[PDB]
C-alpha cells in the first residue's frame, strides 16, 4: 500500500498485489503522452492515483486563495514535469516569492497538502493518519 | 568586541576589564 | 564629494575630503556587519547614506508614483542587499539592480521634488560620466 501511494519505488519492488511489477512497465510504453519527461513517477503516486487525483487539486486550490500567492497553479494535474516547468518558466519570479511558504520543492509539496489533508476533518484524515505511521522519516518526530 | 577601536589602540588602554567576567561586573556597580 | 556617494571608489580614494582609505575594521567588527558584495559602496552612496537614504525613499515611491506601480520599501535606508529583501517581501520590470535604481532614484531628485536637488544637480554636473545620466 505504501509502495502504491507515496514510496513511488513499485518497480524495484519484486510484486504489486500479486502482479510482478514489469507487466506495469510493459503498458506504459504502449501507453502514450505528449511530453514524456519522467512517465513512470506521474502514474504512482498520491496525486496521480486517479481516485486521489483531483482532491489533491482541490486542497492546494485552497490553499491558493488562503495564501494569496504571486502565481496560481494553471495545470490540473500535479506532477513533477508540470511543478518544475512551473517553477522554470517563473525561475525569476521564484527568487522573491516563489510559492506558498513552507515548500520549496515538488517533494514538499506532496506533504504539505498531506498536512492540511491530515489537519482538517475528512473521510480522507484516514488516509493521511495510516501513512504517518509506517513513514519511518516523519515517525521520528512523534515523542516514543 | 573587547576593544572599540583598533588593537593599535589598545595597546595604549587595556581590554582587561570586558575580558574579565569580574571585573566587569564590579566597574558597573 | 561627489565621490562620497555612487562612485564605489571612496575607500579606493585616497583621499575623503583629506582622509586616506581606511575606517573599515574596527565597529565593523565589533559586531560583525550581516552585509557584503560591495558593502563598502553603500556605505557611502546617497541612497546608503542615513540622512540623505530617506529623501531618496521619498523620492522612491515619487517615481513609483511616476512608474505607476506603488509598493512600500521594507526600510527608510536603500542599498544592495535591502533591495534584494525587499525584493523578496507589484513593481516596474526591466530593472532588478540597485545601480539602475539608484539612477532613477536621482534622475527624480533632480527634479524639485525636494529642496535637495542641490546635490543631485551637482553630482550630475561632475562628472562627465554622471552627466549623461541627467
Amino acid at each position: 500500500l505504501t509502495n502504491y501511494l507515496y514510496r513511488n519505488k513499485v518497480l524495484s519492488s519484486k510484486s504489486l498485489f500479486g502482479v510482478s511489477p514489469d507487466f506495469f512497465k510493459q503498458i506504459l510504453e504502449n501507453l502514450y503522452i505528449p511530453t514524456a519527461d519522467f512517465k513512470n513517477a506521474k502514474f504512482f503516486t498520491i496525486t496521480g492515483i486517479p481516485a486521489l487525483s483531483y482532491i489533491c487539486i482541490i486542497i492546494l486550490r485552497r490553499l491558493e486563495t488562503a495564501e494569496n500567492t504571486k502565481i496560481k497553479f494553471t495545470s490540473g494535474i500535479i506532477n513533477e514535469e508540470t511543478f518544475n516547468n512551473f517553477f522554470r518558466v517563473h525561475h525569476d519570479e521564484i527568487g522573491q516569492h516563489g510559492w506558498i511558504k513552507g515548500v520549496n520543492n515538488i517533494h514538499d509539496l506532496r506533504v504539505k497538502i498531506l498536512m492540511h489533508l491530515s489537519n482538517t476533518a475528512n473521510p480522507y484524515r484516514d488516509i493521511a493518519a495510516f501513512l504517518f505511521t509506517y513513514l519511518k522519516s516523519l515517525s521520528k518526530y512523534s515523542v516514543q | 568586541q573587547h576593544q572599540m577601536f583598533d588593537p593599535g589602540v589598545a595597546d595604549l588602554l587595556d581590554t582587561d576589564i570586558l575580558t574579565s567576567p569580574s571585573k566587569r561586573k564590579r566597574k558597573l556597580k
